[PDB]
């Protein structure tokens, strides 16, 4: 059952960040491969961030977007 | 930032026990993967071993299954090849990886490797001579010494350009030999390391 | 076991040019419609770094220039334009049954323009002579092609089981590779004969070019 978590996904970290992108869609920790995107950002999220926990892995709410 | 990072003995006696460790930096090996443990032997034929996963399961290579454990520290965060007798054919570099595990199963983390030589021959430090002499050659000859490897620089890393560090080569002797040259316009001291006898010899080549 | 037969075994290839290697399995290595295919790239003295997963999605941070198609049995993985920093090992590798299997790899070499070797030889240390054995270096320097050839003269009398040869791997900005041969004898034997010579035959030279001296200055 997919899952609503306040803290961060296992392998990453949340800065919070005027420099972010803007909200987007939710994005999953892990890419294609198997690689963990490691830093995460939000321009005016709280700390811990929102995340879902699913049946693939740990997804990001709609405000923390990848770093670069 | 996610890191493996394997350690090991390096050297091991036929028929003795073999115990590696792949530490696990920056992820928790409770979660999302399966943790492997692949050798490449001399030739550079790569052999998958097996995995432990993130529940604790384990599958192992038909090959080794009378042998091998792969156990893991969920303390420490590692995980382990545990092979309870090795033969000299187990000579080789032994890798530490992972692979997520809602994926196609590519192998998207490794570790630097660790070399394992597995011989009866007993540890020794190695002798080092003088390779003396438009352009001029000279280098160290680092003969004698048992296990590999040995890291050989000039002048303490600053001499770069124009060095040639060789493969060793097994002597019929049992032990190792290798040269290391560097070419120059006609002071140069060649640092040589083997750690497993300790050794830091410096050495200086100028002619006679 | 699912076993992967790569081909080439080695493959020399000159800057900008294409270079394709291919992988075939034993059995198909299809699931779900997705080839459970990957490729590596491995330099020497480091791990290898994945590619190409699912047999045809580069990975991210790797250059454009690589490729890889396939299915079923049969894929292969695309290099245009070749450039220097790739002269590495390649392997397939399969993840749709356990045991997981690799190819034996692909060695790829570079191509480039004749370059003869520098030879030097070098007596041994009396150092090394007060050890009580005698081993006679002699050093070929950044030469191209590979191929080359190492005969040691005893007073002209041909050697034969006594040399252990060693080669560098091609070199990443002239890509030339180096080659030493070290001739060994008991400090008795040396101490026998007069001169020492080191015969080197390569395509550079016109005819073997020979190194030489004698024991004293």
């Amino acid at each position: 059952e997919l899952e609503i978590r306040f803290e961060e996904c296992p392998g990453t970290k949340v800065h919070v960040e005027e420099t972010c992108g803007t909200r987007g869609p939710s994005l999953r920790s892990t890419t294609a491969s198997g690689r963990v995107i490691e830093e995460w950002c939000c321009r005016e999220c709280t700390m811990p961030p929102l995340s879902f926990r699913a049946k693939d892995g740990c997804w990001y709410g709609m405000e923390i977007r990848p770093r670069k | 930032e996610v890191k493996l990072q394997e350690s090991g003995p390096g050297l091991v006696r036929p028929s003795q026990s073999l115990s590696l460790t792949c530490s696990v930096t920056g992820y928790s090996i409770t979660s999302g993967y399966y943790w492997n443990w692949i050798r490449q032997f001399p030739g550079n034929k790569l052999e998958w071993m097996g995995y432990i996963s993130y529940d604790g399961r384990s599958n192992y290579n038909p090959s080794l299954k009378n042998r091998i454990s792969i156990t893991r520290d969920t303390s420490k965060n590692q995980f382990f090849l545990k092979l309870n007798f090795v033969t000299t054919e187990d000579t080789a570099t032994y890798y530490c990886a992972s692979f997520y595990y809602y994926t196609s199963r590519p192998l998207v983390y490794w570790g630097q490797g660790t070399l394992l030589t597995v011989s009866s021959a007993s540890t020794k430090g190695p002798s080092v001579f003088p390779l003396a002499p438009g352009t001029a050659a000279l280098g160290c000859l680092v003969k004698d010494y048992f296990p590999e490897p040995v890291t050989v620089s000039w002048n303490s890393g600053a001499l770069t350009s124009g060095v040639h560090t060789f493969p060793a080569v097994l002597q019929s002797s049992g032990l190792y030999s290798l040269s290391s040259v560097v070419t120059v316009p006609s002071t140069y001291i060649c640092n040589v390391n083997h750690k497993p006898s300790n050794t830091k010899v410096d050495k200086k080549v100028e002619p006679k | 076991e699912i076993v992967l037969t790569q081909s080439p075994a080695s493959l020399a290839v000159s800057l900008g040019q294409r270079a394709t290697i291919s992988c075939r399995a034993s059995e198909s290595v299809e699931y779900s419609g997705t080839s459970l295919m990957h490729w590596y790239q491995q330099k020497p003295g480091q791990p290898p770094k994945l590619l190409i997963y699912a047999a045809s999605n580069v990975e991210s941070g790797v250059p454009a220039r690589f490729s890889g198609s396939g299915s079923g049995t049969d894929f292969s993985l695309n290099i245009h334009p070749v450039e220097e920093d790739d002269i590495a090992m390649y392997f397939c590798q399969q993840s749709r049954k356990v045991p997981y299997t690799f190819g034996g790899g692909t060695k790829l070499e570079l191509k480039r323009t004749v370059a003869a070797p520098s030879v030097f030889i070098f007596p041994p240390s009396d150092e090394q002579l007060k050890s009580g054995t005698a081993s006679v270096v002699c050093l070929l320097n950044n030469f191209y092609p590979r191929e080359a050839k190492v005969q040691w003269k005893v007073d002209n009398a041909l050697q034969s089981g006594n040399s252990q040869e060693s080669v560098t791997e091609q070199d990443s900005k002239d890509s030339t590779y180096s080659l030493s041969s070290t001739l060994t004898l008991s400090k008795a034997d040396y101490e026998k004969h007069k001169v020492y010579a080191c015969e080197v035959t390569h395509q550079g030279l016109s005819s073997p070019v020979t190194k030489s001296f004698n024991r004293g200055e």
